């Protein structure tokens, strides 16, 4: 019933690492700032903020922004990227970068049969948004952070019901590409990723808006869907084998 | 504190660990042994290839009472390479103490002979979760009087095919068991895992990260044609312990291993077309000294290796933080043609690094 | 897919030396 319902990721916050939070006072400028945040006025809400919030209240920050303002505003997610490069702090780039991680994660590893509905939205929004900030500004995804292609892969193995939210996931990180210089195609990471797409549409039984997610994802990136080079990555690993070691 | 000292083991297993070279302790240790040693569930994130088991052994061994010829402690591994791995570390470690016994069992040791060694005393076991759960079901393994168990990677030891199998392990222990438990990651299962055994676990989050720090990093410009000339040139300039030599496919790594065997270089070759066993057991000959260079593809903690070579350069950044950077070496030189000209400054801007240009 | 030029037209000694520059 509720669109922008963000419980599933307060919950997760209230067993997180507590960080400091500012004075309710301090609070209040934070979200009039991102309430009235333009591309008209940024310069100046940046110089706004630097002179309200003190350094060590930037960690919440990065937490009001992720969680609360880009989880459930894919609008104006180009605003508070540019937001971003106005600032020109790489500090609280990375707090943003590892905060957005993290509430990904909680989406991804959460039990879907309890989600909420927002839960899937709330997730492609966030993908949209860690695209943005990484592959459209030429930076890597790294595997270490989070292995886009293995989510694929183990998601091929729970089900449909784990790829209906982690497919349109993976193609909102990946639309990002096509404007990035680095990572456009034929870039091997882009390209690796996109084979294991093509295998899993493929799949006879994969539900039709997840093989036109891939579709779409694949004109969006100037790809010729059956130029593709889909392997045995989904099959393959001999599963009964390896149960002995 | 943050000595060795401080944590007042025995002198036996402080020997142990003086004569493993273990001089100060490494940060999962910091943080992983006085907590361990007071008996509490450990719930870590660290990297797969992190050094945990210097963290996990220790207190495991402090905790042992060799006067008791019962299996006390068990660690839980995914895979047979960690389990030889671990158990080593845990034999040398352990070799002051008199009368420890560490026993490895995984699907790749033969069954029955191992059932005849589990007549004998063993205090530690390490193994592969399928293997350990086969040998206490047949009543082989008696646990208990396992005290202590740790997973290790427990990721993949919690994966979809192994869930159960860990439970089923699980069950079969003393319900007061200290649990360690270590992943890189944390998926719904591990969580669940969690929930269930591990009791108000204290949690460690030291996830050091691979990087290109203490790294010096050149480049040469050289044409295609002239890049085995350039290997020779550093080749009879630097000073290489030992050094790997990264190519950018399978071909061109055979035809440069064959090529500078043949001009009296001393080297193995790995890539990606070859049995995998036959890449362990080049790799394993390698490691120990038999050659001087490996020349191989993208694969992947060998401590001689004081050179790397970009004899290819990489596409990706991620791929060439894989090659040279290190969790916590020496020298790092690419060969770099036109082509390669764009993919440099990208990579170099990508990891925030400097790569210069090679001194004449 | 072809062989590389460093194989063919390579050296056939060790002593065969280049400059280094990244210039």
């Amino acid at each position: 019933i509720n669109t922008t319902n963000i419980d599933t990721l307060l919950v997760a916050t209230d067993q997180t690492e507590r960080i400091v939070e500012p004075p309710e006072n301090i609070q209040e400028k934070i979200a009039f700032i991102f309430n009235n945040l333009s591309q008209s006025n940024m310069t100046q809400k940046v110089e706004e903020l630097k002179e309200t919030v003190k350094e060590e209240f930037m960690p919440w920050v990065s937490q009001y922004l992720v969680m609360k303002r880009v989880s459930i505003e894919p609008n104006f997610h180009s605003l508070y990227s540019n937001f971003l490069d106005t600032l020109k702090n790489p500090e609280f780039n990375k707090m943003v970068l590892n905060e957005t991680y993290r509430n990904i994660k909680v989406l991804l590893t959460s039990d879907k049969a309890a989600a909420n509905f927002s839960d899937r939205s709330l997730l492609k929004n966030l993908g949209h948004w860690l695209g943005m900030i990484t592959l459209a500004k030429n930076k890597p995804i790294l595997h270490t952070d989070l292995d886009v292609k293995s989510l694929l892969l183990e998601a091929y193995v729970k089900g449909q019901q784990e790829l209906l939210y982690v497919v349109p996931f993976v193609a909102k990180v990946l639309e990002s590409s096509i404007r990035s210089v680095v990572f456009r195609p034929p870039n091997p990471w882009t390209m690796a990723i996109m084979n294991v797409l093509a295998e899993l549409h493929q799949e006879h039984d994969l539900k039709l808006n997840l093989k036109f997610e891939i579709e779409v994802l694949c004109k969006n990136l100037a790809l010729d869907i059956n130029e593709l080079k889909p392997g045995n990555l989904l099959k393959d690993k001999d599963r009964l084998k390896n149960l002995d070691e | 504190g943050n000595e060795f000292e401080d944590y007042c083991l025995k002198r036996e297993l402080l020997m142990g660990i003086f004569e493993m070279g273990w001089e100060k302790p490494s940060p999962i240790q910091e943080e992983s042994i006085p907590i361990a040693l007071s008996g509490r569930d450990i719930l870590a994130r660290a990297k797969n290839g992190t050094g945990k088991s210097g963290a996990y052994l220790i207190p495991l061994l402090e905790r042992l009472d060799l006067k008791k010829d019962n299996i006390q402690a068990m660690v839980i591994v995914p895979t047979r390479e960690l389990a030889l791995q671990v158990s080593q570390i845990c034999i040398q470690v352990s070799k002051h103490m008199g009368g420890a016994k560490v026993m490895a069992t995984t699907g790749g040791t033969n069954l029955r002979d191992d059932i005849m060694r589990l007549d004998d005393t063993v205090h530690v076991v390490i193994a592969t979760p399928g293997r350990i759960l086969d040998l206490i079901k047949k009543g082989v393994a008696k646990v208990d009087h396992v005290q202590m168990i740790v997973l290790d990677e427990a990721d993949k030891l919690l994966s979809q095919d192994f869930v159960q199998i860990m439970e089923d392990i699980i069950l079969t222990l003393p319900k007061n068991r200290q649990i360690l438990l270590y992943s890189a990651t944390f998926p719904l299962s591990v969580q669940k895992f969690m929930n269930s055994h591990l009791q108000k676990p204290y949690e460690i989050n030291l996830m050091e990260e691979l990087t290109l720090k203490g790294v010096t990093q050149y480049y040469a410009y050289v044409t295609e044609r002239q890049k085995v000339h350039c290997l020779n040139t550093l080749f009879s300039r630097l000073q290489i312990n030992q050094s790997i030599i990264f190519c950018n496919s399978s071909q061109r790594v055979e035809l440069l291993a064959k090529k500078i065997s043949q001009l009296g270089y001393s080297c193995f070759y790995i890539h990606a077309k070859m049995r995998q066993e036959h890449r362990n057991r080049v790799f394993h000959d390698f490691r120990n000294g038999l050659c001087r260079n490996l020349v191989c593809t993208d694969l992947f903690d060998i401590q001689a290796v004081n050179v790397v070579i970009n004899f290819d350069f990489p596409k990706l950044a991620e791929t060439y933080l894989h090659r040279i950077g290190r969790s916590g070496l020496g020298l790092a030189i690419n060969l770099i043609t036109y082509d390669d000209r764009f993919n440099l400054k990208s990579i170099e801007e990508q990891l925030g690094t400097e790569i210069k240009p090679i001194p004449s | 897919e072809e062989e590389p030029e460093w194989f063919s037209a390579g050296p056939t000694s060790q002593s065969e030396t280049i400059e280094l520059t990244g210039f």
